[PDB]
């Protein structure tokens, strides 16, 4: 059925958004010390999943959740700050710099391919209607 | 709420402060 | 997407950990009784059906570097210099038993000696120096005490340093910087080890850090040299897909 | 069934 | 099977150890 | 202490490295930024019939 | 919640003290760390300065 | 109602 490709194309299109988002996201904010309570910026990555609840294996991508990563949040020596722990180091984003890049660029591009996927679709379901004139 | 679907109550308004108090 | 990209993104965040690793070690090129980090990239080759192409990296750091350090003359009785393969042994931070190689031996108001902080360590335990009194190191470790005002026949050993011999493949740096016995060297040496008889320490000398600067250079110039090359591979791929997406219109 | 799309699960890791 | 094959069951798990057991 | 006057407390290497760190952000942020527009043309070209 | 964004601030300022040049003047003054001196500001009010 | 789009509206601004 070609009209369950919307949906699927739709749903991969709107979660590679939320991951360029959650990749801007992180970039932006690689050099935060703090936030409005007070703890460091923590990397954020979504996570994909399918979704073919009625019977099937393969149904699409949705984002299940949005976590922050458990890798070490980086010590930088600081005891005039504030937010210094007891031996004075301050706590700093995990941000992979070159990691956020790349994802970016890679959404984008898998981004467009769902775009074609769904012009094509459309297109395939426009001729569709003139079947036999 | 399932993202993308429909619902009769509108979205609550999204707020971004600086400070906690 | 092709994810050739994800391997020259891992070939150029690891680069980015060796430089972390380089730079910290240049940080300390004066810091007193410090071992550099040794840093190597691993390849590991990703297993799986059908044919194996890909074949990640990334940085490892194997212990340190043991080369004994540079030794400054400062005419300090307390400041002693180990011989090589030869660790002084302290208190660590959490009560255990540690190694290190910083001679710069304190002496607190209430008599007891120190090592950035952290309590030396005899055969006796930690040691307490009489208050207030000159204190001499011998070769062998022995610790002489004069009290002042008291005649120079006063002096007297007191306590001995717990001086050890250990190889590169046996120590670990721990988190705050203290070398301790590995899992392997443990297990055969036992827990805490026992003092070396044959080794010397010279008094008033103090043995600096083994940062080799012509290294440090190189490292930095091949990785500047790889990262770029890594850009170039990822600015290739992307290229590549961007217009291999072409294929699903009409 | 899924994880992070991206970085975060196309580097090698320790086990668990 | 040969690359770009239908096979009929799923391929092995894909796993990189960074040091051999 | 008279005699003696008081300069500023400015220092060169954490100015530098701010200034160099700062233009090497926003150069990112200059990528994204064209990578979400060179995005947005396509998926308004789905609006097409 | 995906979207997050940064704002630049100015957490106060360095208090650590400056360089100390030696001009053989009876006026020129330096304090000890932590320490102002107290001038009348523009607005009437109480001031502090190094 | 809504307000000025763009620049302005999306960027963190002091609660009031």
């Amino acid at each position: 059925a070609l009209l369950n490709i919307f949906d699927i194309a739709g749903s991969a299109l709107a979660a590679q958004s939320k991951r360029l988002n959650v990749a801007a996201s992180n970039l932006a904010n690689a050099d935060s010390v703090t936030g409005p309570d007070g703890q460091p910026y923590r990397a954020k990555q979504v996570v994909f999943q399918v979704d073919a609840a009625p019977g099937q294996a393969t149904g699409g991508v949705k984002v299940a959740s949005v976590i922050e990563s458990q890798a070490p949040e980086k010590l930088v020596y600081e005891p005039g700050n504030p937010l210094a722990d007891a031996n004075g180091y301050v706590k700093m984003p995990n941000v992979d710099v070159v990691g956020e890049m790349v994802n970016t660029m890679s959404a984008s591009r898998s981004y467009q391919a769902n775009i074609e996927v769904l012009n094509t679709v459309k297109s395939m379901m426009l001729k569709t209607l003139t079947l036999g004139q | 709420g399932v993202p993308g679907a429909l619902s009769n109550q509108p979205a609550p308004p999204n707020e971004a402060p600086i400070a906690t108090p | 997407m092709d994810h050739a990209i994800y391997t020259a993104m891992g070939a150029a965040s690891q680069t980015l950990n060796q430089q972390a690793v380089t730079a910290s070690n240049l940080a300390n090129a004066s810091t007193p009784g410090f071992r550099a980090q040794l840093n190597a990239l691993r390849a590991v080759p990703v297993d799986g059906l059908s044919l194996a192409t890909r074949t990640l990296v990334t940085a490892s750091t194997p212990g340190a570097d043991m080369t004994p350090g540079q030794l400054d003359y400062t005419s300090r009785p307390l400041d002693v210099a180990l011989q090589q393969d030869g660790w002084l042994v302290v208190q660590a931070a959490d009560g255990a038993e540690g190694y290190t190689r910083n001679g710069n031996i304190q002496v607190g108001p209430t008599g007891q000696l120190t090592i950035q902080g952290h309590p030396v360590i005899g055969e006796g335990g930690p040691i307490t120096v009489p208050e207030g009194s000159e204190i001499t190191i011998a070769a062998d470790g022995t610790i002489s005490a004069l009290n002042p005002g008291d005649p120079p026949n006063t002096v007297a050993p007191v306590g001995r340093l717990k001086l050890v011999k250990a190889e590169g493949n046996e120590v670990q740096r721990s988190d705050d910087g203290l070398f301790r016995l590995t899992a392997e060297a443990q297990a055969e040496r036992g827990a805490v080890l026992a003092a070396d008889p044959s080794i010397r320490i010279m008094s008033g000398v103090l043995e600096g850090s083994n940062v080799k600067p012509v290294e440090a250079m190189t490292d930095m110039i091949a990785n500047a040299r790889r990262f770029e090359m890594q850009m170039k591979v990822i600015t290739s791929v992307d290229e590549n897909e961007g217009r291999a997406n072409q294929l699903l219109s009409m």
